RNA sequence: UUCAUCUAGACAGCCGGACGGUGGCCAUGGAAGUCGGAAUCCGCUAAGGAGUGUGUAACAACUCACCGGCCGAAUGAACUA
């Protein structure tokens, strides 16, 4: 067996283009097909958000593992209406999420991570949020940064 | 200015008086996920502060005061040092800070860590490479379609900064000797410094 | 003349690095810190800018700001005549 990984960037349960998966995958004889149902499956709930889906190619299994993506994970909390690429381009974003659910995202991404303190963790999330620009619990994930800088928002740290 | 310089007195200052030993770290040659890596496992067991050696310098001559042991410190810290202060084990410190060694690509001008040799073995390349092979003149034969070197040759050691024909021949040979890693010069522990070893 | 930097190391040069999350999100036909669009996010920070630019279809990769090491005491800018 040989030890192989390979990435991509496909849209979220959105069937991947054989135009976008045979060049990569297509040598290592690898079926694309493959490769993309098993994409979709792993996106099941990211469907319409695009993320990054590891594959270790261990003697030629298309065995799709999506790794965790702090900005598409805070936009699946934002639960909007799968991005309609057809209705209209760059769909914007707008998401509720508590911040219970952004906890939960720091405590689902600090496993390779690099943030002191799952404080810290929170704020980096925090951040990608704010590069999103969706307002969370009817605030800026800038302030809720600040915030979390000044001792305001108790971190709950487990 | 003076305002962050008083801060970094204050977190050298801090560090001087609630960690009991501190080891001088060398980071030459050293890269940002490296010392990013010894943090993290250092994490709770020593913590890491880094900086311009007359900034610390400075720092201690003004510590000196109330501290007289730092004037044995004052001549040691010298080149890309800083300090890895610590509550805990001495020997599994140091361990854990020199452990973390990040194979890096030999690249031109880059004193070699070690001596690198060209160690016999079929590496599979062609003619292209065995190009740079013969222009630093190792005895290299097209195996099937795959270099071998007949003889090993003691092309690079520490120091001895990599040209870039070493460089590009050792990149084709697909070697990353350079395991860059953060050094030790000396150990502070309780007033007492004492060599690494 | 005025404003600044500067032995708590100023400018120049040389050398080493210049991150993790993160090839960040959005997308661009293709952008991978950088044709690109908002914010210049958090952590580690001496430093590192979602980057300073280059390169590449994109890459891979460099490079600079930046930070260190050396160096040793001056330096920069705008003005006046």
């Amino acid at each position: 067996n040989e030890v192989k990984y390979l990435y991509l960037r496909a849209v979220g349960g959105e069937v991947g283009a054989s135009a976008a998966l045979a060049p990569k995958i297509g040598p290592l004889g690898l079926s694309p097909k493959k490769v993309g149902e098993d994409i979709a499956k792993a996106t099941k709930e990211f469907k319409g958000i695009k993320v990054t889906v590891q594959l270790k190619i261990q003697n030629r299994q298309a065995a799709a593992s999506v790794v965790p993506s702090a900005s598409s994970l805070v936009i699946t909390a934002l639960k909007e209406p799968p991005r309609d690429r057809k209705k209209d381009k760059n769909v914007k974003h707008s998401g509720n999420i508590q911040l219970d659910e952004i906890i939960e995202i720091a405590r689902q991404m600090r496993d390779k991570s690099f943030g002191r303190t799952l404080a810290s963790v929170t704020k980096e999330i925090l951040g990608t949020a704010q590069s999103v620009g969706c307002r969370v619990d009817f605030k800026n994930p800038h302030d809720i940064i600040e915030g979390i800088n000044a001792g305001e928002i108790e971190i709950p740290e487990n | 200015i003076r305002e962050k310089k008083a801060e970094y007195f204050a977190k050298l200052r801090e560090y001087l008086e609630e960690y009991k030993s501190l080891f001088v770290v060398g980071v030459d040659n050293v890269s940002s996920q490296q010392m990013h890596e010894v943090r993290k496992e250092l994490r709770g067991r020593a913590v890491v502060l880094m900086g311009k050696n007359t900034m610390v310098r400075r720092a201690i001559r003004g510590f000196l005061s109330d501290l007289p042991d730092f004037e044995k410190l004052l001549p040691f810290v010298k080149g890309n040092v800083g300090f890895v202060f610590t509550n805990e084990p001495l020997t599994e410190i140091k361990n854990v800070i020199v452990s973390n060694r990040v194979a890096a690509p030999a690249r031109a001008g880059a004193v070699a860590p070690e001596d690198i040799w060209v160690r016999a073995v079929n590496t599979g390349m062609e003619p292209g490479k065995t190009s740079f092979f013969q222009a630093l003149g190792v005895p290299t034969k097209i195996a099937r379609g795959t270099i071998e070197i007949v003889s090993d040759v003691k092309v690079v050691d520490a120091g001895n900064k990599v040209g870039q024909s070493e460089a590009s021949l050792l990149n084709l040979l697909n070697i990353s000797p350079f395991t860059f890693g953060l050094t030790v010069v000396q150990v502070y522990d309780n007033g007492q410094v004492f060599p690494s070893s």
